[PDB]
């Protein structure tokens, strides 16, 4: 049977994204490209180039008109006239809003689309604004992080292929369920944070006994997602379990928060 | 249109213009745009970087031990490599000295990102250049057997193996949704493998697509996550604990064992398909031997990295090594200082960027980061450009020079340093390659060398890995187990004013990141990354960098499809994020 | 010496007497004797069950809901069989159904098992039996690429992995640290497989030493762990949640994809490696479809398994049909009812127990299990067994009749019965199977026989896997996500006194537990387990079971080497813990 | 360069051990076999059989007397005069002392060796007895846990290889790396036991979000082991993750502490 079009845009992005989906260990991303969408336009993995790649956009864009998925990673910038990002000569915005009229739903992967992330943090020297101030009247699921996770992002694509719908999400556009809960509620050293037991100095006892990372400026407590319960690259680990503090990476403005190792 | 000499080659824009745009097949946004004579020959080549973010005006103001983190998110391609320049800078500039497992662990992490850039640029950024897809539809599987086994010891060859891979790719294409394969250059001229070597190359491109995602276990263990690892000033903030209460909350052996599997089964991929792909599109394309030499045989540069001595950034303890050569003297490797305002200069005079004098090259400690799009008299307008102007400001990116001159940088680069310097595993390494392809030294300096060198230095980082490891275990059984320095942490006990430099060698070539602190700020941060040298644009005396000089005098099949372009460029696996910050 | 005449054969206990204890490549603890005569043929077979722990005595006064944590752990082998059983049999004395998704799971846990188990035994076990180690020193691996890519499409076949395996063995050896091979059967006479042969089987052995551990990741995700899953009395703990707030809490989209790749790589593994080698055991043995056969041409039992419908164990439910035969008479499968006190029963004439009159046999809810060793004159004493008397109490295993029948349970009995039920699936899977080892359907009642039921059991199991799997995902499409019922979890709801049945078909075959409850606690855990009706000591009657029977008539090369017991021992799977529990 | 010979028995046992042992992940046990140690002895994977084990029996521990490290899984039974569970005709206890008087060391792996287990929970039949109640005069590092978690297995095998010394342990006999910390003191759900956030009845909405199973009758605030952090089958679960309380089954005694449905 035909796969569902997607078409992946790239806006002003690091491309950690687009790295994250290719670590999926279920599906292997070979598999999900293979067997579960059709990938039909992507700048990173494409054959096509300069005016092949234009071809493709557009041939892919019009005969599947209102039936294909718009995925997006990075965002637009408004400053310059929008030249702070081009794109066949043109600033990237308009791309963004071709690409998003023949959509039939948009995914905004990582958190520069979602909410700016690096780029927007201040002063925002290029005014990048996130997709959803953008585009306005398409639905747009928000899965945020930087990245997300290789298998939140893999599952949220065989939810959606599997069940025929977008998940459900949250008042902020998240899906809820990867993340419906907070890090800090669902972290492994909770215990310690609860009896008072913290790193105070790196690599101190209490850091190698793996105490908690509060007084580090761990800020699990007001980040939603899936790192302590999904865990990263199969499972494998994720920041806090590996010594580090939360930075915050899934929420809006976490850049701007004050510096990542003051409490809260 | 006009005409001018430099670096031996003659520039001129007269003719027939080819634009392409977008660069696909790279990290992030480039432009290129080319003129062409009539005998289908580059006489013009204009490297543009189509984005900019502006991390070094973000970083303003921020807490120094913060930096690191805003600097990863310059890139999730090298994911790491900035924030092990921007470790090293703050701890140049305060005066930290980490604990010897704090180095080895860097350096094991520098080593895995090694491994997994170079071997996903192999198969998923460059290999459809080299590799005729559809053409593997065609391949006999018994004949893709024999050749694979010829080749490899690789265990996965069998003919129902190579059948059931293309039977996929047979399914995959029989609806017409061609997906990343459409619209390709399939049948060009240029694509000289047989079909059984196309087949077996898609199959290894599969197999590297999955095995990809284990290498960054390592990443994993030690810095959380991948992409986007996490690291500290002062060390590593995992901390180890082997043979104590509570190793469950830190790097354990059972961590270590990990690790040590993740090294085995990295060093084996590589060996027995990566390397052997890569000689076998040697075998099959040596033509490519003599084209894109570019700056390769002119003028290279290396900062170099993995210092294994922990603190000492010296010619002793650097594994890889650091020199430049200019004027094409090999037997002349200098070196190089990243302080020495004469050495390392950025001009803007053909990028999107103001300065008090557009004339002069600033060295990093001196920079200026402030944007300024101004494509002047292009065809077509300043939102909807037709034709750059390359002979005004064309560019989101930097032009970096040495001494003044432009330089090529990256795995080629670094193979001539270490060769011309006399590293015996290099030397035979490389000579043992040549030998095998029947070519001479001269043919690495090219676009099929850039492959060949990336190719070795993915074998070269996979042995490393082990090294390391062993070095990390050698100090735990002698009860080392330090991560981190913090006696220098809070910001109180920082020089009120001082600066520093990070560098290494990350995949693309020699990164740096100069920063000065002052009132616990910083006040500056400059960063010069390698795509920034390759990509660069023209400066004061015209010179041409890496990727223009690469493209100059390139034939062309097709002047529509820009596959020798696409070869020539991808051979330096481009990072446009990377080269604009 | 005495002899006598049970089912069709001559028990002869005159002639040289041999001891094979321990018996290794098992689970457990087994003893074996046998008696050959002039022509090193075996007259006598002697089973015997060397160890024995008491569940049945321990699971008194438990509360019902424990149980299955208890008596899972009876074998970590069969491990999750036994907790199903009592999940099973305390929901039948209760009256409790359980959910669709629940009865769904289960299936998955046990068609994982099924998967797992066979594999591990048919490499792990028995293969060693068949596969002559040392030999493989000695193959081309050309030759054995050449036959491995004759026999299957699996991808891991070139000479260079023949080679590095071969290479890796010979070292292993070389410093005489022989390990598991030492001291073996190498070079027997009945060791038919040419050189290439054995290297490709012990290239096999070693990809399914490690590809097994893959297999039981389904039991972690739904289970929580392996070795011994968790389980709940009203269906399973592991709650889903696909879609809600807090799926990170529960099973949810990523764990169900970790699920199907793990079926995926299952079948892959078993339809490529484990079928193929199966086969080419048959093709090289076949003399060894006329030796062993023993009761499975006279008397076969198989339960059933796996219902379809939740809690329906009915005939329409079980995917895996239930039956027995006696006497040899095929044409007519009978009906199995396990409450009728006419059908199974146990006797301990000849085992080390005491019931008050130990001429009869008893049925399971009259079951007794009151331990008594008394082993008679042993040529030695009580602490020093050299010949086991089988004339009076000589095994910890109790003996298990059908209508006072002894049968035979297992892969080959249950192929048996579906064969004869006219299950299509099964008809048309052995006659091709059969067809192309060109022998006759008789030859499935053999040794060999059983090694192939076996391996045609893990296939049929790993198809079903994916059946399971998307029955469970079409419910979570309609919503319906229950996996637990909670109306009958508190004792007060209970009926104060009842009586249960759990049975279902393990991999070693006809696994039942009976199970009385009185006034909130277990008053009686009966269990008849497959090894128990496999291994069983004699009767009154002195009929034999069906390890002695399948050893009886068996010709012996080399009396000294017991090889020709140990295949035919081996190809039941052996689980002594099972047996005794 | 030889490998450390090690002798591997078995008395009463269900054998889960030795399975743990073949799921490790890293290193596999492959490997462990092939390049870490010399396995010399081992009934469940060993060629010889009868009086060909026998022979390699007396052979590696005459040989090695004095050399080698004894593993041993289950336990002794002292009724009958030993005869529940034989071997080559005689009781396994002479077995379990004849190999331990030649061995430098001695592994007791799993709940059985260490403490006793199912088989010695009431009314303990056979009189089944831990290993360091009848060998008293040589170094027992206890494994527990029905069984030990594979990974940790192997972890303990690697580092005294590696690091050629016995594990540091605690008053028990445990590996401190491994039991030093109780389930509950890293337990991703400790947020919900703190909240007072817990599943009341099986698949209720509480489940559903994977809150806390302690009024489910977890024994994590009693148990010391590492499957809250290591973890299960390559990282993948843990009996908590799956949604049932801890049995507490790395303790001494945990048959016998009230039904696993019943609180701490
Ligand atoms: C299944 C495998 C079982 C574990 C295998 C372990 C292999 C490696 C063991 C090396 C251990 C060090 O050995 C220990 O040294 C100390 C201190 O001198 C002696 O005291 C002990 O008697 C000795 O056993
Ligand atoms: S480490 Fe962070 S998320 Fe975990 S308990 Fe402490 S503050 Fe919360
Ligand atoms: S689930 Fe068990 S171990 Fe985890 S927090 Fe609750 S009581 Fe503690
Ligand atoms: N490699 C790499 Fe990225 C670039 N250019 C950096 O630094
Ligand atoms: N299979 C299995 Fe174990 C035995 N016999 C059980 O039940
Ligand atoms: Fe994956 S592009 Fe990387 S910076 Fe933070 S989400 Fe953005
Ligand atoms: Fe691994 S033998 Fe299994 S019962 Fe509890 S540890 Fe014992
Ligand atoms: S920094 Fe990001 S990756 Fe997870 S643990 Fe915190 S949301
Ligand atoms: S039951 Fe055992 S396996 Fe771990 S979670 Fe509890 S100690
Ligand atoms: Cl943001
Ligand atoms: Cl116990
Ligand atoms: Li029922
Ligand atoms: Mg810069
Ligand atoms: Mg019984
Ligand atoms: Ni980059
Ligand atoms: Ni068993």
């Amino acid at each position: 049977k035909p796969r569902i079009p997607v078409v992946w845009i790239h806006g002003l992005e690091c491309t950690c994204c687009t790295e994250s989906f290719i670590r999926s260990a279920h599906p292997l991303a070979k598999d999900v490209i293979l067997s579960l969408i059709s990938l039909d336009y992507d700048d990173t993995l494409m054959a096509a180039a300069g005016t092949q790649a234009e071809e493709v956009f557009e041939d892919i864009i019009t005969q599947y008109n209102g039936k294909y998925i718009l995925a997006v990673e990075g965002n637009p910038p408004l400053g310059e006239q929008g030249m702070f990002c081009i794109s066949s000569g043109r600033p990237f915005i308009e791309k963004l809003k071709r690409a998003a009229a023949g959509a039939s739903a948009i995914i905004a992967w990582g958190t520069c689309a979602s909410w700016g992330c690096v780029q927007a943090a201040r002063p925002n020297p290029t005014q990048a604004t996130p997709i959803d101030k953008v585009i306005t009247d398409k639905p747009i699921i928000k899965v945020p992080g930087c990245p997300p996770i290789p298998d939140v992002m893999s599952a949220i694509i065989t939810y959606m292929v599997t069940f025929d719908r977008l998940p459900d999400v949250d008042r902020m556009g998240r899906p809820l369920m990867f993340y419906g809960q907070r890090i800090h509620d669902k972290c492994y050293r909770r215990a310690h944070f609860d009896a008072g037991e913290f790193v105070q100095s790196w690599d101190d006892d209490a850091a190698r006994k793996g105490y908690c990372l509060y007084k580090m400026g761990c800020k699990g407590p007001t980040t939603y997602n899936a790192c302590s319960s999904t865990r990263w690259n199969d499972g494998v680990s994720f920041p806090i379990q590996s010594g580090h503090g939360c930075l915050g990476c899934a929420e809006n403005g976490f850049w701007d928060r004050g510096s990542f190792y003051s409490r809260v | 249109s006009t005409q001018y000499e430099t670096q031996g080659y003659t520039i001129n824009n007269a003719g027939r213009r080819l634009v392409v745009d977008p660069i696909t097949r790279i990290e992030g946004h480039m432009r290129c745009e080319v003129n062409i004579n009539d005998q289908n020959v580059i006489t013009n080549a204009v490297s543009c970087g189509t984005m900019f973010r502006g991390l070094e005006i973000i970083l303003q103001g921020r807490d120094p031990r913060d930096a690191w983190a805003f600097v990863e998110r310059i890139c999730g391609v090298c994911t790491g490599v900035h924030a092990l320049a921007s470790v090293y800078a703050i701890e140049d500039a305060i005066g930290i000295k980490v604990p010897d497992n704090a180095n080895i662990i860097r350096n094991i992490m520098l080593a895995t990102l090694w491994c997994h850039d170079h071997l996903v640029h192999f198969y998923q950024l460059a290999g459809m250049d080299w590799i005729d897809v559809l053409d593997a539809l065609k391949a006999d599987p018994r004949k893709t057997s024999e050749l694979a086994q010829s080749l490899s010891s690789w265990p996965k060859s069998s003919p129902g193996y190579f059948f059931d891979v293309q039977n996929r790719l047979k399914k995959f294409v029989e609806g017409g949704q061609l997906g990343i394969f459409r619209n390709g250059y399939w049948g060009h001229p240029q694509y000289k493998l047989p079909p059984e070597a196309n087949l077996m190359g898609f199959a290894h491109y599969l197999e590297a697509l999955d095995f990809q995602r284990e290498i960054v276990k390592i990443h994993a263990v030690f810095g959380g996550k991948n992409p986007h690892p996490n690291w500290i000033v002062g060390g590593m903030p995992c901390a180890i604990n082997i043979d104590e209460s509570g190793a469950v909350g830190a790097v354990n052996m059972e961590r270590l064992n990990l690790v040590q599997s993740i090294i085995t089964r990295t060093a084996d991929f590589i060996n027995n398909v990566m390397i052997p792909d890569a000689l076998a599109i040697g075998q099959f394309n040596k033509p490519w031997s003599e084209i894109g030499t570019g700056l390769s045989d002119k003028c290279v540069l290396s900062y170099g990295a993995f210092p294994d001595i922990a603190n000492d950034f010296g010619e002793k303890s650097l594994l890889m090594p650091g020199g430049a050569v200019i004027n094409g003297d090999f037997n002349n490797v200098l070196p190089v200082d990243l302080v020495d305002p004469q050495q390392v200069q950025e001009f803007v005079d053909h990028a999107w960027y103001r300065y008090p004098n557009d004339q002069v090259g600033r060295h990093p400690f001196d920079g200026i980061t402030d944007p300024w799009y101004n494509p002047g008299d292009v065809k077509g307008s300043d939102t909807n450009i037709q034709q750059l102007n390359e002979q005004e400001r064309y560019s989101w990116i930097k032009a970096p020079r040495w001494r003044g001159n432009a330089m090529e940088v990256g795995p080629l680069a670094r193979t001539l340093i270490a060769y011309h310097k006399g590293d015996a595993a290099t030397v035979e390494s490389v000579d043992r390659m040549m030998s095998a392809l029947n070519l001479p030294l001269s043919g690495i300096q090219s676009t099929l060398g850039r492959i060949l060198c990336r190719a070795h230095e993915a074998q070269w980082a996979a042995g490393k890995l082990q090294y390391f490891f062993d070095k990390l275990m050698t100090n735990l059984k002698n009860g080392n187990l330090a991560t981190a320095s913090t006696e220098k942490w809070e910001p109180a006990t920082w020089p009120t004013e001082c600066r520093g430099v990070g560098f290494t060698e990350a995949p693309r070539g020699a990164l740096g990141h100069w920063a000065a602190i002052r009132d616990g700020k910083i006040d500056l941060y400059q960063c010069v990354v390698p795509t920034t040298w390759n990509a660069s644009p023209r400066d004061p005396k015209g010179q041409i960098g890496a990727y223009e000089a690469a493209l100059m005098n390139t034939k062309m099949a097709i002047p529509e499809q820009p596959l020798e372009i696409l070869r020539t460029l991808h051979s330096f696996d481009p990072c446009l994020a990377c080269s604009t910050h």
